[PDB]
């Protein structure tokens, strides 16, 4: 069983956070009064991971002088970080061209975007995932992690759902589409020809990039310039399906929590949710990052409390009020 | 010190400074009649602070005076004396009362620090009368930035509660003085009802001013938890059992009519304050006969 890498971006390429992304980069906003990096991090050290390759691309002098006030800095935790800055670099395609070319990883590297906030402990679907690696020839390639809601949920900007045909004996994925205007929903009928035996769409999942790779992914991204996001990797790999197929696998968890704040809307949800305690362990006066400015006492409907507060006489904090 | 300058020493030290309970004021009368000693041996000099202690329950009945001036003699011979000479050894018990004293002088600050982390946030503090104890207490839990409101009774015969919204009011707090008989009324909305004993026999029980027994009784009936603060010069060794088991020599502290300290029972009592710490009503039995000895 070798060891864990993880590599991690540090600021997504297309830039949604503006203006307010010019001061500071995502990476480095102030989700409940903590670096987003803090939440991937503690993250990725719940999953088990040893290594975060955190690549940079903008603002990254802030970012290491940030990071560099972690616990995963210090040889103390176990999770240590191996900051990359560079400009060179556009992309995912590009960071992952990146690691390929500084042969970083052995294998199993959890590609997580800067922001994604959750608790998942990744080890069943990561064991099940080393499986179907195990068993049929390392040709199974993303094991991607989605997590169950309604479509309703505040937590979805209706920019950001997802459609997704699984052969779900297998749980493999058959078709992903994006659906940020599409009122229809095409499909060709060529998943069912590769469903011999029941192909399953969904709409009810929710993405959350946690997902696993190979040496594969790399050595497939070095080939192919045109690729520009994680999603048209997964398109190109479901188009040319002809030789080593490299099937992608869906893999889903209920019980915990999973997001990335890639706006201010998808943001307010994902902040007015891990105040109600959503996420646990990771909750906000748990201060899993121990850093004296962020200790809270609990109260009545979550309204939290700081050191050194001093409410006037009169004001009813309701709930939630960090 | 034929007991006249004992009484006129004790109103002495009570014009001085009229706040303090008194029976600290008789605790350091006392001390200072031992050092009016006028002979060394040990017998005599115990048996006249036992007259000394009777003269001076003559004029303030308080279960405080009787309390403290026995719990002093059960502390200045607590150690070994060896009286080949009964002077050195009168000087080991000024030395052994002096160092009491300072006790009882923390006990007030004790009682700050251990109960102020009890009064939760944005509750309404239910008393009965100028527990400057409890007074102390207050202050120790509205100067940590705790927020709350604050009810108090009149306590008819002596309006102490209406003084002790005057000097609560001086604190910045919002108080209302109910009318005493009200205590069933508010019982409901006031969370916590805290109040200061002046007694704490055996039992675990309370005998405090007048208008207690209803008050605990109303907050055991509505379920508000109690909680009564009582440093550790009032452990008293009666018994009662009943409203006619308090000694006439308590009740009415006077020399158709009305008492004015009465019983109530260690079930209608949650938690009791002590500088020894914060204890159930049955650990007033166990402690006060380890304190008394």
């Amino acid at each position: 069983p070798p060891p864990l890498q993880a590599v991690l971006v540090a600021d997504s390429f297309d830039r949604r956070f503006f203006p307010i992304s010019k001061d500071q980069p995502r990476v480095l906003l102030p989700l409940a009064n903590v670096a987003l990096i803090d939440y991937t991090l503690e993250f990725l050290t719940a999953t088990g991971v040893q290594e975060t390759f955190v690549f940079c691309c903008w603002k990254a002098a802030q970012i290491k002088e940030h990071l560099l006030k972690s616990k995963w800095c210090r040889p103390t935790s176990l999770n240590v970080v191996r900051i990359i800055t560079s400009e060179l670099y556009r992309s995912l395609g590009d960071v992952l061209r990146d690691v390929d070319a500084k042969a970083l990883v052995r294998s199993d590297f959890l590609l997580v975007y800067g922001d994604v906030i959750s608790n998942i402990n990744i080890t069943r679907a990561l064991e099940e995932h080393r499986l179907r690696r195990k068993l049929e020839k390392n040709v199974s390639v993303m094991t991607m992690i989605f997590k169950e809601s309604s479509p309703s949920h505040p937590t979805r900007c209706h920019e950001d759902n997802v459609v997704v045909a699984v052969d779900s004996t297998t749980n493999r994925v058959l078709h992903f589409q994006k659906t940020q205007g599409l009122r229809r929903f095409a499909f060709p009928l060529s998943l069912f020809q590769g469903s011999s035996d029941g192909v399953e769409v969904r709409y009810d999942l929710l993405d959350c990039h946690i997902s696993i790779c190979s040496p594969q992914v790399a050595q497939l991204f070095t080939d192919n310039f045109d690729y520009q996001t994680r999603d048209d990797f997964v398109r190109g790999l479901l188009v040319n399906e002809e030789i080593l197929g490299n099937q992608i696998h869906m893999h889903v968890t209920a019980k915990e929590y999973g997001a990335r704040v890639s706006n201010l809307h998808m943001y307010s949800a994902v902040c007015a949710d891990v105040i109600r305690r959503w996420v646990y362990p990771l909750t906000p006066e748990a201060n899993f990052t121990d850093s004296t400015t962020q200790s809270c006492t609990h109260s009545r409907h979550n309204i939290y409390r700081g050191p050194e507060v001093s409410l006037g006489h009169g004001s009813i904090l309701e709930e939630n009020v960090l | 010190m034929d007991d006249k300058e004992l009484i006129e020493y004790f109103k002495s030290q009570m014009k001085e400074d009229p706040d303090m309970a008194s029976a600290v004021a008789a605790i350091r009368t006392l001390l200072e009649f031992l050092k009016r000693d006028k002979g060394e041996t040990i017998q005599g000099l115990r048996a006249n602070l036992t007259s000394a202690i009777e003269t001076l329950c003559g004029v303030d009945s308080s279960v405080a005076v009787s309390s403290g001036g026995e719990l002093f003699l059960r502390f200045i011979s607590l150690a070994s004396l060896e009286y080949s000479d009964y002077s050195k050894c009168k000087k080991i018990m000024i030395e052994r009362g002096e160092l009491f004293l300072r006790r009882i002088s923390l006990s007030r600050n004790k009682i700050a620090d251990l109960c102020h982390t009890f009064i939760k946030d944005g509750a309404t503090i239910l008393t009965h009368a100028y527990s400057r104890v409890v007074l102390r207490v207050l202050e120790a839990a509205v100067a940590a930035k705790k927020r709350f409101s604050v009810y108090v009774t009149e306590s008819q015969p002596d309006l102490s509660g209406k003084k002790m919204a005057k000097a609560l009011c001086h604190l910045n707090v919002p108080v209302t003085v109910v009318l005493d008989a009200a205590v069933g009324y508010i019982m409901e909305k006031a969370d916590l009802v805290i109040v200061g004993a002046e007694g704490v026999v055996e039992n675990g029980g309370i005998i405090n001013k007048i208008g207690t027994n209803q008050m605990a009784v109303c907050a055991k009936a509505q379920n508000k938890p109690f909680y009564v603060v009582a440093e550790s010069f009032k452990f008293v060794r009666l018994f009662p059992l009943n409203q006619q088991d308090v000694p006439d020599k308590f009740k009415y502290k006077a020399d158709e009519e009305h008492p004015w300290v009465d019983y109530t029972a260690p079930s209608l009592i949650t938690l009791l304050f002590t500088d020894l710490g914060v204890l159930t009503p049955s650990a007033v039995s166990d402690e006060l006969i380890k304190l008394y000895l």
